[PDB]
RNA sequence: CCGGGCACUCUAACGGGACUGCCCGCGAAAGCGGGAGGAAGGAGGGGACGACGUCUGGUCAGCAUGGCCCUUACGGCCUGGGCGACACACGUGCUACAAUGCCCACUACAAAGCGAUGCCACCCGGCAACGGGGAGCUAAUCGCAAAAAGGUGGGCCCAGUUCGGAUUGGGGUCUGCAACCCGACCCCAUGAAGCCGGAAUCGCUAGUAAUCGCGGAUCAGCCAUGCCGCGGUGAAUACG
């Protein structure tokens, strides 16, 4: 079925399949199904035009998802970046924003290593 | 452990989150136990002397 | 840099504590800072008396403070003129109605701390180190004893390069618990720095 | 995922010094060391010189930068 | 119903001293609830042996607080004579609860 | 009437009482197979009986505390054989050859300082 | 894993309680 | 073992076959100390060698093993600077050790998702003469002897 | 839980026990190799103990100390910042890459410790962190406290996945005078690398390794995945 913004989950339990929607996680998946009474264990292929529709409704109206979120999140980052805000600077400089060390591993935020030259003696160990 | 810093005793911190044990015997401020008011070093010394009642060399 | 303290190593055995008394996690530290301050004044004062040990017992605000000395004379004083001053000077520091005995050391030449102080003094007196050591061991080794040993630190005779002189007699089986070796350390201030004298006296056995 | 609770902290050093400038129209600049203080509305349209630990940095406070704290606008360290 | 706990650091004194209270009643009181052991509360202290660095040495110290019960059922009025001021220990503490 | 034996292992004690009967065993209440649910081990604890071809002649009331279910299984193994001996001392002669009469002294070795856990030592780099 | 804040083990390992690991 | 000659520890007989060779294999199947988990895998696999075969597992086991025991292997040595693979026999104790290990290793290399299946399926292919456990074995032997030119270095 | 019993378990004081003592074989002895009896057999396990000395090893920043040196300051107070920086490189670790595994239910078995202005049962509000109210402890008597791995049942079906939880938006709770720099902890959303690691290299010989969880010191809180202990489950191999 196609729930939120052109989302096509399938052949998998609705609860988990629902996860493939942007703003939808293990938590909200559990919710929507219950507050709509739909056995989570049903494969999406085995849903019902009725069930499906009820689901599509709740989800797309009870929350801000997919592309709308993205734009929103990017909006906030953009937002606190337009201020002389420190966090914003980190985003700009591309470094962690939640007070973590950068002397060593801060890769996931920095990306691949851009190695360079240096000294030999004085065991850099 | 400059005398000027062994003023810790103040108890007039202005904000109690500034208080800080600090060994009574060597002024030590980095490894001071509570139950003794002594730092890890001072504790080892007097303990050996036997000037800490009960405190014996633990083994097992 | 090895070897444990002979006393600390033998507390539960041949050697008892210099402070006997129970306390709770709320007073133990206090009954220590004080209990320690007691040794602070007594040491600076009863120096000449030559105080070997300074036991201290406690109870409900009670205090023993048995002071062991070679020459109890200087302690007590004229008839009793001093053992009174230093008891009122004592109880002044700690309002605990504190007793204050004055035991006498039978043969101070079996009192490691004394023997140490002795050697220490002689050193500040520009004496010859090796001699004092050899003498000390003798004096102690002569006053009975089944063994003895003395170790003066370094910077001997103000010699640029620090050394370590010692010499000893009889036995001093530091590894055997069932021994009883009075140990005594004495510092030795000088014009060219400190020196450290150490003394061991193997007295009994089982 | 920031927080604090119920009581939004602000140092009255400049508070009863920022509003005091309002009961007279406005002013120009305010030398402060308290970057611990939370920026609140009665500051909008002002200029607070916060301290790095070396100098005082002018900080024209604006509408959006409210919930934030003075320090967030006074970069401490200096890099390449 | 005389409950008297005995806590100390020395298991010999707090033990002999404890068997002092036991007889000072076996001559004027119930057979008493005998001297009860009660688990010991050990306190450990672990410190780097020397000053500065060498974090792999360390020496272990413990403070063993031994305990006892005694407990004299039958609030014998003639026992408090032998158990009034006839003590001797020096590092022992005593709690009395009826 | 009934016969007793104790039994301890890897720091865990077992109270054992043997009374003539079918072959039922009450371990801490619950039936044996109830307490030792799906632990391929358990079965061993009653070995002292199979030994002297008993089992079908005794009932057993067992108590147990301290340690873990596998430690207990061995503790039970002791009591059973210790009580089974008090009952008939002529039984020792058949139990010894399989040593059920022995107490397993293997116990968690203390952790030393400097070491990550007794023997396991820290890892040193390019020495 | 012992590092997923939202799992039973996550809580245990991190020695905390919450939705994913209630206090009995 | 610089001093004495190390005594091969004796294992506890099987609780379902009173076999030591089983407990041995069970230990090799064992991971992080969890033996219960291990044991199951084995028996559960024995039950699978039960369905798919009229023969009893214990027998399939033995044979599976027996086929994977290498009787020759090549150990190294230094001579003149170059290194030679000296072919030498294989003691009983070691034969067994290499067998059980190899089985489990070959087993867990299999494609079937369920453990007890792989152990069962490897065990079967073993007694049959096929299976990677046996391949590893025949290979060790091909390696050995296939250097008979260096056999004159009796270990 | 009652009665009341100490026998058990245990608690903790004190003793018993192992000595190559007994048996056979070897030897000249010492002492080997075997057997019996025993809980335990030949230092039964594990600790504390580390000789004369060697690195002109380490520490003047624990303390002590000789000698130089500063004294409106190299002494002292404070607010703020920095010890937390980040193109890079290394050590020690943590969590993983999954099915012998991961979830959710429900259930069982430990030891050590810690607990006044502190452990906090129980009840109520909240998804929760946490907040209210509130019994008991002065602690073998109350509390921390669920042990976890395990077991029983169910889900997932080999996918970067119900693996992994980095990073990043949100909204909150706490401690604290105050969490921007620079605190943990909840909850929603994000859901990164990672399919087991080149050359090299580390540990460990038995209740050891491996694995699972529990406590404590320091401490308002905490950046502890550190350290020092604790007990579950429990291997492989050693020709030489
Ligand atoms: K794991
Ligand atoms: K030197
Ligand atoms: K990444
Ligand atoms: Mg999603
Ligand atoms: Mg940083
Ligand atoms: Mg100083
Ligand atoms: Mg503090
Ligand atoms: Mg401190
Ligand atoms: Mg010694
Ligand atoms: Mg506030
Ligand atoms: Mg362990
Ligand atoms: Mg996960
Ligand atoms: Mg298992
Ligand atoms: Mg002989
Ligand atoms: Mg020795
Ligand atoms: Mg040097
Ligand atoms: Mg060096
Ligand atoms: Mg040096
Ligand atoms: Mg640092
Ligand atoms: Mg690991
Ligand atoms: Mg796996
Ligand atoms: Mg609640
Ligand atoms: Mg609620
Ligand atoms: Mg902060
Ligand atoms: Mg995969
Ligand atoms: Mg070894
Ligand atoms: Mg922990
Ligand atoms: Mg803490
Ligand atoms: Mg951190
Ligand atoms: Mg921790
Ligand atoms: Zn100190």
């Amino acid at each position: 079925a196609r729930i939120a913004g052109v989302e096509i989950p399938r052949n998998k339990r609705v609860d988990v399949a629902l996860t493939y929607i942007y703003g939808i996680g293990k938590a909200r998946a559990k919710e929507a199904l219950e507050k709509t009474g739909i056995n989570p264990a049903t494969r999406v292929k085995d849903l019902t035009e009725a069930e499906v529709v009820r689901l599509r409704e709740y989800v797309e109206n009870t929350w801000k998802l997919e592309g709308e979120l993205r734009a929103e999140v990017a909006a906030n980052i953009k937002r606190l970046m337009d201020i002389g805000c420190y966090r914003g600077l980190r985003h700009r400089r591309g470094l962690p924003v939640r007070g973590q060390r950068t002397r060593t591993n801060a890769r996931t935020r920095k990306g691949p290593r851009k190695t360079v030259a240096g000294k030999k003696k004085a065991p850099r160990k | 452990a400059r005398k000027a810093l062994i003023e810790k005793a103040k108890r007039t911190p202005k904000f109690k989150v500034r208080a800080y044990t600090r060994c009574v015997r060597c002024g030590r401020a980095r490894s001071v136990y509570r139950f003794f008011g002594l730092c890890r070093i001072c504790l080892r010394e007097l303990a050996h002397k036997g000037q800490l009642p009960g405190v014996r060399k633990a083994s097992w | 840099g090895n070897k444990i303290h002979p006393i600390g190593f033998r507390l539960g055995i041949t050697r008892d504590w210099e402070s006997r008394w129970y306390a709770g996690k709320k007073q133990y530290r206090h009954l220590l800072l004080e209990d320690q301050r007691i040794r602070g004044l007594l040491e600076k004062e009863l120096y000449s008396a030559g105080l070997a040990r300074v036991d201290i017992e406690r109870a409900a605000d009670n205090v023993a403070v048995t002071v062991h000395v070679a020459k109890p004379g200087v302690v007590i004083g004229r008839g009793g003129e001093r053992i009174r001053v230093l008891r009122e000077e004592l109880a002044k520091l700690t309002g605990k109605n504190v007793a204050l005995n004055v035991q006498e050391v039978q043969n101070p030449n079996l009192s490691a701390p004394l023997v140490a102080q002795r050697v220490a003094e002689q050193i500040e007196r520009r004496f010859a180190v090796r001699r004092a050591i050899k003498q000390a061991v003798q004096r102690v080794m002569e006053s009975g004893a089944k063994g003895a040993k003395v170790i003066v630190s370094g910077r001997i005779g103000g010699a640029e390069q620090a050394r370590t002189e010692w010499a000893a007699q009889g036995r001093v089986p530091l590894h055997t618990l069932r021994a009883n070796i009075d140990y005594g350390f004495a510092l030795a201030r000088t014009t060219y720095g400190v020196l450290g004298v150490k003394a061991y006296i193997f007295l009994g056995e089982v | 995922p920031r927080s604090l609770k119920k009581g939004v902290f602000v140092d009255d050093h400049l508070l009863e010094k920022v509003l005091e400038l309002n009961a007279k129209g406005e002013k120009r600049l305010i030398k402060t060391w308290s970057r611990r203080s939370t920026i609140v509305p009665e500051m909008v349209g002002h200029t607070i010189a916060v301290y790095n630990g070396k100098q005082h940095v002018p900080v024209y406070i604006t509408e959006n930068m409210v919930g934030h704290k003075l320090g967030e606008f006074a970069p401490t360290r200096t890099y390449r | 119903k005389i409950r008297i706990k005995l806590r100390g650091f020395d298991h010999k004194t707090l033990d002999a001293s404890a068997q002092k209270i036991v007889e000072a009643a076996r001559r004027s009181g119930a057979q008493v609830s005998g001297p009860i052991p009660l688990p010991t509360r050990v306190r450990r202290f672990t410190v780097i042996r020397g000053p500065f660095k060498h974090k792999d040495s360390r020496e272990h110290f413990e403070l063993r607080t031994h305990n006892r019960l005694v407990d004299i059922i039958n609030p014998n009025r003639k026992t408090i004579e032998q158990l009034m001021t006839l003590d001797l220990p020096t590092g022992v503490e005593i709690e009395i609860k009826t | 009437e009934q016969y007793y034996g104790t039994g301890r292992r890897k720091e865990a004690v077992a109270r054992v009482f043997l009374r003539p009967g079918n072959g039922k065993v009450t371990v801490n209440g619950q039936d044996f197979n109830e307490y030792f649910q799906g632990l391929v081990r358990a079965v061993a604890a009653l070995e002292p009986l199979r030994a002297v071809d008993a089992l079908g002649r005794f009932d057993a009331y067992i108590t147990v505390r301290g340690g873990g279910k596998s430690g207990q299984i061995d503790a039970i193994k002791l009591g059973i054989a210790r009580a089974l001996v008090q009952y008939n001392p002529d039984y020792r002669a058949k139990l010894k050859p399989l040593g059920f009469l022995t107490r397993d002294a293997r116990v968690v070795e203390r952790k030393k300082y400097g070491k990550h856990k007794a023997r396991r030592a820290p890892q040193y780099s390019k020495r | 894993g012992k590092g997923d804040r939202r799992t039973r083990r996550g809580k245990i390992w991190r020695g905390t309680y919450g939705k994913y690991r209630p206090r009995k | 073992a610089r001093r004495r000659r190390a005594e091969v520890r004796q294992l506890q007989p099987d609780l379902v076959y009173g076999d030591v060779l089983v407990t041995a294999f069970i230990n090799k199947i064992m991971r992080d100390g969890k033996k219960n988990l291990a044991a199951r895998i084995f028996y559960d696999a024995c039950k699978i060698i039960q369905e798919k075969t009229g023969q009893e597992p214990l027998k399939v086991f033995k044979q599976a093993v027996e086929n994977v025991k290498p009787r020759m292997e090549v150990r190294s040595r230094r001579v003149g600077g170059a290194n030679y693979q000296v072919p030498m026999e294989v003691s009983p104790r070691r034969q067994q050790s290499l067998a059980l290990r190899w089985l489990v290793q070959a087993a867990n290399q299999r494609p079937e998702r369920r453990a007890a299946v792989r152990i069962a399926h490897e065990l079967m292919d073993a007694a049959e003469g096929k299976g990677g456990a046996v391949k590893k074995k025949e290979d060790v032997e091909r390696m050995a002897e296939a250097n008979r030119a260096y056999a004159h270095y009796r270990w």
